[PDB]
């Protein structure tokens, strides 16, 4: 999936623009050396 | 569903699904914090 649309999270439905319960689905990560063990990213490799 | 609240974030478990599971003993409290802390509060702070 590679769409940056606007979640409908709230009841009220809401489009072009970001509104009322209207949230961006992505978020990253906040990578940092001192980040306790377990949020630490993994890489992983998937073979069909 | 409501038109009054801006903000809500949850990580046990989706808003929407409540059905299937079923929360017991939920409690509310009022707490006292300055307008100086609107989003600096968090679990787990280790600051001043």
């Amino acid at each position: 999936d590679i769409s940056t649309e606007i979640y409908q999270a709230g009841s009220t439905p809401c489009n072009g623009v970001e509104g009322f319960n209207c949230y961006f689905p992505l978020q990253s990560y906040g990578f940092q050396p001192t980040n306790g063990v377990g949020y630490q990213p993994y890489r992983v490799v998937v073979l069909s | 569903n409501s038109a009054s609240f801006s903000t809500f974030k949850c990580y046990g478990v989706s808003p929407t699904k409540l059905n299937d599971l079923c929360f017991t003993n939920v409690y509310a409290d009022s707490f006292v914090i300055r307008g100086d802390e609107v989003r600096q509060i968090a679990p787990g702070q280790t600051g001043k």
